[PDB]
C-alpha cells in the first residue's frame, strides 16, 4: 500500500514544559481557568481530524500557552507556587486535600497579582462550546464509497401461479 | 431457528457485547474500533455473499489490525536485516536508539 | 446375530435395575492421657 | 401474625434478623430522599474528557468556558 | 529474555499440561494443573488482566481445585513407563516448536506464528483514572442483566441438581 | 433460501403484505383434508383407550376437528404467503436483470432439423 | 423425584434450548449448552440404578467435550473476526471445530458411540427428550453457520451417519437401541440437505421428531424396552400394533406415508445441485433402516408371537396411562404426505 | 517485578526453613529403629460442592463495588439484590431438602 | 538500514487505508533498547 | 499472529488429546477437562486485554462459572459411580455394550 506521510524533526520542536506532574496538578486549576481556549481548539481538532499529524500547530499553541501561563506564575508568585507543589508533591497519590492552607496561600497571591479564579467543583467538567475557522473534517475515517444495496421489495403481493407447482399439487 | 424474539420484542439481551464498537462503558474504545466500523458499516445491509468479495479491504484491514501480522511480519523483516548488517559490520546504531539523548517531554 | 466377540453378552434385567455389589470401625483412644489414659473403645462408626 | 412473629423471634431470631435486614434492604431505596443523589454523584463524576463542540452559533446553553453562567452545574453537592 | 516473560510462562504452562495431561495419579495431575494454573495466571497478569487472574487463584485454584483434590482424597487410595514416555513426547514436540519459531521468528502449526517477544503487540497509550479490564468487569451489573439472569438460573439448577443425582433416590 | 426476506421482520407468522392474498376457502379439500386428520385423531383416541370408536366423546371428536381445521385454515394462509413470495421475487429478479434471462428466439420445426431414430 | 422440580428442570432443559434459538452472541450459544446439558442431567438419573448413571456419565463427557471444542471454536472466531456475532464462521479452522462439536451434540456417526448406550441407560421418556429435544438446538446452530460449513466435511458426517445407522440396527433387539441407530441415520439425512435446502432440513427435523414422539409413546404406553416385550402387545392391545404398525412403516420412507415426504424432499434439493450419486445411495442404504424397521412389525402386527398366561390378568385393567398426544402423532406421523407443500411455512 | 522478587524471596526462605528442618536434626546419628479405601460420606462431598458453587455466586459478587459507580444504579441496584437472592435461594433450597443435615 | 533489501519501500503501511492508525508497541520501540522497551511495555504492570 | 497464543492453543490440543486418550480414572479425564477449560480462560483473557475490547471482560468470569459448575456436575457424576463401583475407573462402566 500507500507510503506513510510523516512530519519532519523540525516540526516537532516545540519549547517543552518541561515541569514534573506536581507542579502541573498544583498549577492545574488556574491552568483550565487560563489557557482554557487553545485548550479546547486543540481537543476539538483532535476528536475530528482523529490525526495527530494535523494537529501539530494546536499543540504547539497549546505548549506556548502554558509556557505563558507558568512565566505568568514566576513573574508574581513564585514562592508560594513552590510551597505549594513541594506540598503536593510530597503526598504518594498527591493529595489535594493535604495541602489546602498552601493552595489557600497560592490562591491568594494568584487573585491578588493576577487577578485569577480559582475553578469551583464541577466547571471544568463542563462541555464547553469552540469558535473555529478550520474547516470541519468531512471524511475523517477516509472510508471510500459504500455498496449500493440490494433492490428492496416492492409490488402488490399477487397470488401464486398456479399454487404450489410442487409436482402435481394444484393448489 | 434463529427465533429472532430480540428483534421482535425490541429487547436487547446480547446485542451489546456482540461487537467491539458498540457502547462502552466510559465510552473506552477498542484498539480497533475504527476498522471494525468501517467494515460494519461497509458490509451493512448487502448480506455475506456480496460482503465477502465487495468489502474485503476493510475486512482485511481489520484482520490486520486484530492480529497485526503484517506489522510483526515487517518488523521481523527490519530486525533480522538490522542484525545482518550489526553482525557485518556495515551499520552503526544512532545514539537515540540506544538510551542516549534524553526523551521528548 | 451372534458371533464370537458378542458371545458371552446376556440381556439387561428387566427393569434396567442390576444388583448393587459397611461402617468404619475405630479403635479408639483418650486424646492425652492425663485424666483417663487407660481406656480402649472399639467403635463401629457409620461416618 | 403477632402470635407467628413473636414465636419466630424465640425460636429462629438469627433468621429474624435476616429478613428484617434482607426486607429493608429490598424496600429502603425506593423509599429514600437520596436515592437521586446517588445517581446525581455517579453521572457527574467526570471521568472521561468533555469533548468540546464546534460552535456553529446557535448553542445558548453551552458555555464558552468553564467558568461562564450557562451549563451544568454542582451547586446542589457542594452544599446538599 | 526479561522481554520475553510471557513466553517463558507460556512454556512453563505447556510443560504443566504435559505434565498432567499424560495423568500419573489423579493426584500428582491435580497438583500439575495446580501449578500449570498458577503460570496461566501469571500469563494472565503480565497483560494487565489482574482482577481476571487472581479470579483465576481465587475460584479456579481457589475453590474448583480445592474441590477436585478434596474429591480425589475421597476416592484414590494413597501408597509409569507410559506417564513418563508420554511426558517426554510432549516435552520434544513442545521443544522442537520452540526450537523452529526461535530459529526462524515463523512457525506454521495450524496457524503462522510470529516468533518475537509479545510485548510488540500492546497499545501504547493509557486508561486514565481506571482500569478498562475493571469497568468491563463491573459493567456486569448495568449491562450484563440477561447474562447475570441466566447464569444466576444456571447456578441455582446447579444446586438443585447436585441435590437431585447425589441423593440416590 | 427466502431467509433474508423475513428477517427484516422477524417471528411474523402472517405478515400485513398477506392480507392482499385471497384466504383459503373453508371449503378447501386441503382443509377438509385436515378435518379428516381431526376425526382420525378422534377414532383413534376413542380405540387406545378402548372406548367405543363411533360413539364415545363426540364432544372430544368434535374439538379434535376443529381444532385441526383451525390450526390448518392459518397453516394453509401462511402456506400460500410463502409461496407467493416465492413468485414474487422471482418475477421482481427477473425484472431486474434482463441481460440473465434473454427472450428466446422460437423456431418453428420447418427449420429446427431433428435426427430420426428408425426402431427397425 | 418432586414434581415440582421436574417442571422447573424440564423448564431449565427447554430454557437453554430457547437461549440457543434466540440469541445473537456465541456466549449465550454456548450458556444455552451448558444449561441445557446440567439441566437435562437429572432426567437421566431419574430411576438410580448403576446403568443410569453410567449412562449420564457418558453423555456429561461426550457433551462436555463438544462444548470445549465449542468455545475453542468460537476463541478463534473472536480472534479471527473480533467480534461474537452468531452468523457464519471467519476461519475454516474454527468452522471445523464447530461442526465437529455440534457433529458431537448430534451423536452423529464417527462421535456416534454414545448414542446407544446412553438411550439403552435411560427411561423411555428421557430417551424421547434426548432424541427429540435435544436435536433441536445444535440443528439451529448448524442452520444459521452454514454459510461457513465446509462441504466436504458435512457430507463425510452425513453419509457416514446414515451408513452407520444403519447397519447398526440391525443386531438390535432392544428398542433403544434401534431407535438411538434410527435417530443417527436420520440425522445423516437432515444434515446432508443442509447446505443444499435447509428448510428441508428443517422439514426432516420436523418429521423425525414427530415419528420418534409417536414410537416413544407407543412404546411408553405399552410398557416395553425390547422386542420381545413388544412382541406380546397383540394379547394386550391390538390397536398398538396397528399404531406400531404404521409408525414404522411411516419411518422406513415408504409412501404414501409421510416419513417418505423428508427423504423425497432431501432428494429433490439434491439433485437440483447436480448431485446424482449422493442422494441414491443415500436411498439405497435408507433400505437398511427399514429392514429393521420390518423386523419389529414382523414380530408385533404381522405375526402373533406366543404369550404367557398372566397376560389374562393385565386384560381386566385399562392403560390409565396419560397417552398425551399419541392419536394426534399417531396420525401426523402417517397420514400427512397429502399436505406435502405445507413445508413452506418452514421457508 | 518487585512482586516477583519478593515472592521468590518468600519461596526461598521457605524451603530454606524446610530442607533445614530436614537436614539438621539428621546430624544426630541416632539408633536406626528396627522394631515394627477409607470410608466414603456424602456429606464430605456434599459440603464441598456446596461450597464450590456457592463460591462461584461469590465470583459474581466479587465486582460490586466498582458495580456501585456506574450510571445505570437502578438496573445495578436490582441485579446486585437478585445475585444475592438467588444464592440465598440457593441456600434455602439447600436446607429445606435436608442437604445441611449432619454437617448442618 | 533497508538498502540493500531489494523491493522494500520504506515507511510502507500494512493498511490499505490512508487513516492515522495508532501506533503499536512494536512499531515505536521496536529499533530501541531491552530497557527502554521492559519499561514502556511492562512498567506499570510491574510496578510494585 | 503473536507468540503466546501457539503455546495456549498447544495447552488446548495437548490437555484434549490426555482427555481424548484416557488411561484407567475419571478423574484424570475430569483434570484434562478442566485444563481444557483454563486454556481455553487464558486464550480468551489474552485476545480480549490486547484487543481494550472492555465489555467481554466479563466474558472469561462467566465462562469460569459455567464451567466449573459443570465440572461440579462431573464429580458429583464420579461420586456417584465410585459409590456404585468402589473405584471411579472407566472400565467399569461396560454395561451398555449390551
Ligand atoms: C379412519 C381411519 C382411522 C381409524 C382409526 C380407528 C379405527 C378403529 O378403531 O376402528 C374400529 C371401529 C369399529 O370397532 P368397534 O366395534 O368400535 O371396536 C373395535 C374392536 O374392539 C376391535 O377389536 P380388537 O381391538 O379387540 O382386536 C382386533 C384387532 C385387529 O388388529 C390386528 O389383528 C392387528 C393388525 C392386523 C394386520 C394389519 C392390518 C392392517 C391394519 C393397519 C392398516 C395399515 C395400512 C394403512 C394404509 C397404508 C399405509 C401404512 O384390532 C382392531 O381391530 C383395532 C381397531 C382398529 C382397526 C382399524 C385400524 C385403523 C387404523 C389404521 C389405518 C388408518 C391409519 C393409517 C393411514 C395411512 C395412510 C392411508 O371402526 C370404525 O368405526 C371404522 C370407521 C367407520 C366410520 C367412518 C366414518 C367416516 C366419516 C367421514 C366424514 C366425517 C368427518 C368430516 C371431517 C372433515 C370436516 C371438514
Ligand atoms: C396450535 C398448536 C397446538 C398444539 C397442541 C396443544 C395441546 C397439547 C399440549 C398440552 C396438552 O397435552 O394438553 C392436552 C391436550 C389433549 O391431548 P391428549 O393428552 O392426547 O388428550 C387426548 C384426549 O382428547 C383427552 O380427552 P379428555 O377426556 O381428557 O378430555 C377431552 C379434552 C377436553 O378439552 C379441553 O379441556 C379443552 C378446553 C380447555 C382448553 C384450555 C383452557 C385453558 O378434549 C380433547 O382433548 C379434544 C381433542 C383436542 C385436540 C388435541 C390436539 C390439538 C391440535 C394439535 C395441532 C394439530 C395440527 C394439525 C396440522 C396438520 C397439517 C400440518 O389438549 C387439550 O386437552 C386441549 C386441546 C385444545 C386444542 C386447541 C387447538 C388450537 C390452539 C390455538
Ligand atoms: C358457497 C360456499 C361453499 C361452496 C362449496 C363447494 C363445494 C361443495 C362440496 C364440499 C366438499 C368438498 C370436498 C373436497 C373437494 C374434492 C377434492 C378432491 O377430490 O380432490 C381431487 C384430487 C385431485 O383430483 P382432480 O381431478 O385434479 O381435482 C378434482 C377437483 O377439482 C378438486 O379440486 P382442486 O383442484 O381444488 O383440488 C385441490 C387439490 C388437488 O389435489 C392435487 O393437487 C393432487 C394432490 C392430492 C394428494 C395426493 C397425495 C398422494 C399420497 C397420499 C395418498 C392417499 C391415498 C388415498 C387415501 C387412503 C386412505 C386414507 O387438493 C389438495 O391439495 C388436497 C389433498 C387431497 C384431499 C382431498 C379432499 C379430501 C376431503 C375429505 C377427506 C376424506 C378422506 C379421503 C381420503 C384421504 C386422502 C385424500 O384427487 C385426490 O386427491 C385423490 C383422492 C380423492 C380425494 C377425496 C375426495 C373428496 C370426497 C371424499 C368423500 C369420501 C370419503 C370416504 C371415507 C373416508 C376415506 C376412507
Ligand atoms: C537457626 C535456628 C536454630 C537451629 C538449631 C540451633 C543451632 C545449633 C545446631 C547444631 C546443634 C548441635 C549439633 C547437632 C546435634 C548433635 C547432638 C548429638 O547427639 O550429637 C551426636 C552425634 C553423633 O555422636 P555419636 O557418634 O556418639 O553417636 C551417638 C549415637 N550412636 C552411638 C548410637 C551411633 O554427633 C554428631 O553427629 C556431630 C555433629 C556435628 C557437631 C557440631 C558441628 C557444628 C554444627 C554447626
Ligand atoms: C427475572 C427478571 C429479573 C430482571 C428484572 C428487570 C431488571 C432490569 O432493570 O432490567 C433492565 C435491563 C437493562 O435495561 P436498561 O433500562 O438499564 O437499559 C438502558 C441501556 N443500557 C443497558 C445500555 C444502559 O434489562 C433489559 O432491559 C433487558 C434484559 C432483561 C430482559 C428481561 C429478562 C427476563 C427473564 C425471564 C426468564
Ligand atoms: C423480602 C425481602 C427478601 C427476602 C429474601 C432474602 C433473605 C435473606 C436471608 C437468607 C436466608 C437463607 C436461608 C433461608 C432458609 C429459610 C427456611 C428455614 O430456615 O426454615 C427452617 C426454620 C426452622 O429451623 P429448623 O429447620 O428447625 O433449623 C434447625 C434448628 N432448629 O423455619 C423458620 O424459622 C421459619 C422461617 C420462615 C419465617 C421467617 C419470618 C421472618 C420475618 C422477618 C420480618 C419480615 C421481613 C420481610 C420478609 C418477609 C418474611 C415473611
Ligand atoms: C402450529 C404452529 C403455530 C405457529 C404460531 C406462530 C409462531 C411464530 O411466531 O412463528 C414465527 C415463524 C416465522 O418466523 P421466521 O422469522 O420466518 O423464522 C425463521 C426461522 N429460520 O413461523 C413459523 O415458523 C410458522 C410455522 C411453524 C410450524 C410448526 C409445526 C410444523
Ligand atoms: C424448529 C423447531 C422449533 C421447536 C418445535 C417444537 C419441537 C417439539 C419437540 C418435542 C419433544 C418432546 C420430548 C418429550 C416431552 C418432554 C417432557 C416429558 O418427558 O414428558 C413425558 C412425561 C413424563 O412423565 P414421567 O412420569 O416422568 O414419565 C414416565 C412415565 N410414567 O409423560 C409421560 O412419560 C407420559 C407418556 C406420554 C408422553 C407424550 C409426550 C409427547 C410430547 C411431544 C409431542 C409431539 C411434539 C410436538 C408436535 C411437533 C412439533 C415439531
Ligand atoms: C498421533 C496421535 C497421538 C498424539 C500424541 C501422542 C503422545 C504419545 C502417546 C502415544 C500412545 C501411547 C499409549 O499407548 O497411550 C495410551 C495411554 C492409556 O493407556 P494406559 O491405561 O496408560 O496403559 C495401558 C496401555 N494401553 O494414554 C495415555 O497415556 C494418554 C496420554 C495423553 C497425553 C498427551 C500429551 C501430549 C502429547 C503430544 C501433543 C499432542
Amino acid at each position: 500500500p500507500g507510503i506513510v506521510e510523516l512530519p519532519s524533526l523540525e516540526d516537532l520542536k516545540v519549547q517543552e514544559v518541561k515541569v514534573s506532574s506536581s507542579v502541573l496538578k498544583a498549577a492545574a486549576h488556574h491552568y483550565g481557568a487560563q489557557c482554557d481556549k487553545p485548550n479546547k481548539e486543540f481537543m476539538l481538532c483532535r476528536w475530528e481530524e482523529k490525526d495527530p499529524r494535523r494537529c501539530l500547530e494546536e499543540g504547539k499553541l497549546v505548549n506556548q500557552c502554558a509556557l505563558e501561563f507558568f512565566r505568568q506564575i514566576k513573574r508574581h508568585c513564585a514562592e508560594p507556587f513552590t510551597e505549594y507543589w513541594t506540598c503536593i508533591d510530597y503526598s504518594g497519590l498527591q493529595l489535594f486535600r493535604r495541602c489546602r492552607k498552601e493552595q489557600a496561600q497560592f490562591d491568594k497571591c494568584v487573585l491578588d497579582k493576577l487577578g485569577w479564579v480559582r475553578p469551583d467543583l464541577g466547571e471544568l467538567s463542563k462541555v464547553t462550546k469552540v469558535k473555529t475557522d478550520r474547516p470541519l473534517p468531512e471524511n475523517p475515517y477516509h472510508s471510500r464509497a459504500r455498496p449500493e444495496p440490494n433492490p428492496e421489495v416492492e409490488g402488490d403481493l399477487k397470488p401464486a401461479r398456479h399454487g404450489s407447482r410442487l409436482f402435481f399439487w394444484t393448489m | 431457528p434463529f427465533f429472532d424474539v430480540q428483534k421482535k420484542l425490541g429487547v436487547d439481551l446480547d446485542h451489546w457485547m456482540t461487537i467491539q464498537s458498540a457502547e462502552q462503558p466510559h465510552r473506552i474504545p477498542a484498539r480497533c474500533h475504527a476498522f471494525e466500523k468501517e467494515w460494519i458499516e461497509c458490509a451493512h445491509g448487502i448480506g455475506s455473499i456480496r460482503a465477502e468479495k465487495e468489502c474485503k479491504i476493510e475486512f482485511e484491514d481489520f484482520r490486520e489490525c486484530l492480529l497485526r501480522q503484517k506489522t510483526m511480519k515487517r518488523l521481523n523483516a527490519i530486525k533480522r536485516q538490522r542484525d545482518k548488517l550489526i553482525k557485518e559490520g556495515k551499520y552503526t546504531p544512532p545514539p537515540h536508539h540506544s538510551g542516549q539523548e534524553d526523551l521528548r517531554p | 446375530y451372534p458371533t464370537k466377540e458378542t458371545a458371552h453378552w446376556k440381556p439387561p434385567p428387566w427393569n434396567d435395575v442390576d444388583p448393587p455389589k459397611s461402617n468404619l470401625t475405630l479403635n479408639f483412644g483418650p486424646q492425652h492421657p492425663a485424666a483417663h489414659g487407660v481406656l480402649r473403645l472399639v467403635m463401629e462408626l457409620s461416618g | 401474625v403477632a402470635a407467628f412473629l413473636k414465636n419466630v423471634w424465640a425460636k429462629e431470631p438469627v433468621l429474624v434478623a435476616s429478613f428484617a435486614i434482607a426486607g429493608l434492604a429490598v424496600i429502603l431505596p425506593t423509599l429514600s430522599p437520596y436515592t437521586k443523589y446517588s445517581l446525581m454523584i455517579n453521572r457527574a463524576t467526570p471521568y472521561n474528557y468533555p469533548v468540546p463542540l464546534r460552535d456553529d452559533g446557535n448553542m445558548p446553553d453551552v458555555p464558552s468556558h468553564p467558568q461562564d453562567p450557562q451549563g451544568p452545574s454542582l451547586e446542589w453537592l457542594k452544599r446538599l | 529474555m526479561m522481554t520475553y516473560i510471557v513466553f517463558i510462562l507460556s512454556i512453563i504452562f505447556v510443560m504443566g499440561f504435559v505434565g498432567f495431561s499424560s495423568k500419573p495419579s489423579p493426584i500428582y495431575g491435580g497438583l500439575g494443573l495446580i501449578v500449570s494454573g498458577g503460570v496461566g495466571c501469571g500469563i494472565v497478569l503480565n497483560f494487565g488482566g489482574s482482577f481476571l487472574g487472581l479470579m483465576v487463584f481465587l475460584i479456579y485454584l481457589g475453590g474448583m481445585m480445592v474441590v477436585f483434590g478434596y474429591t480425589t482424597a475421597m476416592a484414590t487410595e494413597q501408597y509409569n513407563k507410559v506417564v513418563l514416555g508420554t511426558f517426554i513426547t510432549g516435552l520434544l514436540m513442545e521443544f522442537l516448536m520452540v526450537y523452529y519459531v526461535l530459529k526462524d521468528k515463523e512457525v506454521e502449526i495450524v496457524f503462522k506464528f510470529n516468533g518475537m517477544g509479545d510485548w510488540v503487540i500492546y497499545d501504547t497509550g493509557d486508561s486514565g483514572f481506571f482500569s478498562e479490564e475493571a469497568m468491563g468487569i463491573a459493567a456486569l451489573y448495568s449491562y450484563g442483566t440477561w447474562l447475570v439472569i441466566v447464569t444466576g438460573w444456571s447456578l441455582l439448577i446447579g444446586v438443585v441438581v447436585i441435590m437431585e443425582i447425589t441423593r440416590g433416590n | 433460501m427466502m431467509t433474508g426476506r423475513q428477517a427484516r421482520a422477524p417471528l411474523q407468522f402472517l405478515p400485513d403484505e398477506a392480507r392482499s392474498l385471497p384466504p383459503p376457502k373453508l371449503t378447501d379439500p386441503r382443509l377438509a383434508y385436515i378435518g379428516f386428520l381431526g376425526y382420525c385423531s378422534g377414532l383413534i383416541d376413542n380405540a387406545i383407550r378402548r372406548r367405543p370408536v363411533l360413539s364415545a366423546g363426540l364432544h372430544r371428536q368434535f374439538l379434535y376437528i376443529t381444532s385441526f381445521v383451525f390450526v390448518g385454515y392459518y397453516l394453509l394462509k401462511r402456506q400460500d404467503y410463502m409461496y407467493a413470495v416465492r413468485d414474487h421475487d422471482m418475477f421482481s429478479y427477473i425484472k431486474s436483470h434482463p441481460e440473465d434471462f434473454p427472450e428466446k428466439d422460437k423456431k418453428t420445426y420447418r427449420e429446427v432439423f431433428e435426427e430420426f431414430h428408425p426402431v427397425r | 423425584m418432586n414434581p415440582i422440580i421436574l417442571i422447573i428442570i424440564l423448564m431449565t432443559v427447554m430454557l437453554g434450548t430457547i437461549i440457543v434459538m434466540i440469541s445473537t452472541h456465541w456466549l449465550l450459544i454456548w450458556i444455552g449448552f451448558e444449561m441445557n446439558m446440567l439441566a437435562i442431567i437429572p432426567i437421566m438419573m431419574k430411576k438410580h440404578n448403576p446403568r443410569a448413571t453410567e449412562a449420564s456419565t457418558k453423555y456429561f463427557l461426550t457433551q462436555s467435550t463438544a462444548s470445549m471444542l465449542l468455545m475453542m471454536a468460537i476463541i478463534i472466531n473472536l480472534m479471527f473476526s473480533g467480534q461474537w456475532t452468531v452468523m457464519k464462521l471467519f476461519n475454516p479452522m474454527a468452522s471445523m471445530l464447530m461442526t465437529m462439536a455440534l457433529a458431537m451434540k448430534l451423536g452423529m456417526a464417527p462421535f456416534h458411540f454414545w448414542v446407544p448406550e446412553v438411550t439403552q441407560g435411560i427411561p423411555l421418556s428421557s430417551g424421547l427428550i434426548l432424541l427429540t429435544w435435544q436435536k433441536l438446538a445444535p440443528m439451529s446452530v448448524l442452520y444459521q453457520i452454514l454459510p461457513s460449513i465446509n462441504l466436504d466435511l458435512i457430507l463425510t458426517l452425513s453419509i457416514l451417519s446414515i451408513t452407520i445407522g444403519g447397519w447398526g440396527g440391525l443386531n438390535q433387539t432392544q428398542l433403544r437401541k434401534i431407535m438411538a441407530y434410527s435417530s443417527i441415520a436420520h440425522m445423516g439425512w437432515m444434515t446432508a440437505v443442509l447446505l443444499y435446502n435447509p428448510t428441508m432440513t428443517l422439514l426432516n427435523l420436523i418429521i423425525y421428531i414427530i415419528m420418534t414422539s409417536t414410537m416413544f409413546t407407543l412404546f411408553m404406553a405399552n410398557s416395553t424396552t425390547t422386542t420381545l416385550s413388544l412382541s406380546h402387545t397383540w394379547n394386550k392391545a391390538p390397536i398398538m400394533t396397528i399404531l406400531v404398525l404404521i409408525t414404522l412403516l411411516s419411518m422406513g420412507g415408504l409412501p404414501p406415508l409421510s416419513g417418505f415426504m423428508p427423504k423425497w424432499m432431501i432428494i429433490q434439493e439434491m439433485t437440483k445441485n447436480d448431485s446424482i450419486i449422493l442422494p441414491t445411495l443415500m436411498a439405497i442404504t435408507a433400505l437398511l433402516n427399514l429392514y429393521f424397521y420390518m423386523r419389529l412389525t414382523y414380530s408385533t402386527a404381522l405375526t402373533m408371537f406366543p404369550s404367557t398366561n398372566n397376560m389374562k390378568m393385565k386384560w381386566q385393567f385399562p392403560t390409565t396411562k396419560r397417552m398425551t398426544l399419541l392419536p394426534t402423532m399417531t396420525v401426523l406421523s402417517t397420514m400427512l404426505l397429502p399436505l406435502t407443500p405445507i413445508l413452506s411455512i418452514l421457508e | 517485578m518487585n512482586l516477583m522478587i519478593t515472592l521468590l524471596t518468600n519461596f526461598t526462605l521457605a524451603t530454606l526453613l524446610v530442607t533445614i528442618a530436614f537436614w539438621l536434626p539428621q546430624l544426630n546419628v541416632y539408633s536406626e529403629k528396627t522394631s515394627p479405601r477409607l470410608p466414603f460420606s456424602m456429606k464430605f462431598f456434599l459440603v464441598a460442592i456446596t461450597f464450590l458453587l456457592f463460591d462461584l455466586e461469590i465470583a459474581l459478587l466479587l465486582p460490586l463495588p466498582w458495580a456501585s459507580q456506574t450510571t445505570n444504579l437502578n438496573t445495578m441496584l436490582t441485579m446486585a439484590l437478585l445475585l444475592i437472592f438467588l444464592l440465598a435461594v440457593s441456600l434455602a433450597y439447600e436446607w429445606t431438602q435436608k442437604g445441611l443435615e449432619w454437617t448442618e | 538500514i533497508m538498502k540493500d533489501v531489494p523491493g522494500w519501500k520504506v515507511g510502507e503501511s500494512v493498511f490499505h487505508t490512508t487513516r492515522w492508525v495508532t501506533p503499536m508497541m512494536g512499531e515505536l520501540y521496536g529499533l530501541r533498547t531491552g530497557e527502554e522497551i521492559l519499561s514502556s511495555t511492562y512498567g506499570f504492570i510491574w510496578y510494585t | 499472529m503473536s507468540l503466546v497464543y501457539m503455546n495456549i492453543m498447544m495447552a488446548f490440543t495437548v490437555s484434549l488429546t490426555g482427555l481424548l486418550m484416557y488411561r484407567s480414572h475419571l478423574m484424570s479425564s475430569l483434570l484434562c477437562l478442566e485444563g481444557m477449560m483454563l486454556s481455553l480462560f487464558i486464550l480468551a483473557t489474552l485476545m480480549i486485554l490486547n484487543s481494550h475490547f472492555t465489555l467481554a471482560s466479563m466474558m472469561p468470569i462467566i465462562l469460569l462459572v459455567f464451567a466449573a459448575c459443570e465440572a461440579a456436575l462431573g464429580l458429583s457424576l464420579l461420586v456417584m459411580v465410585s459409590n456404585t463401583y468402589g473405584t471411579d475407573y472407566v472400565q467399569n462402566l461396560n454395561l451398555l455394550q449390551c
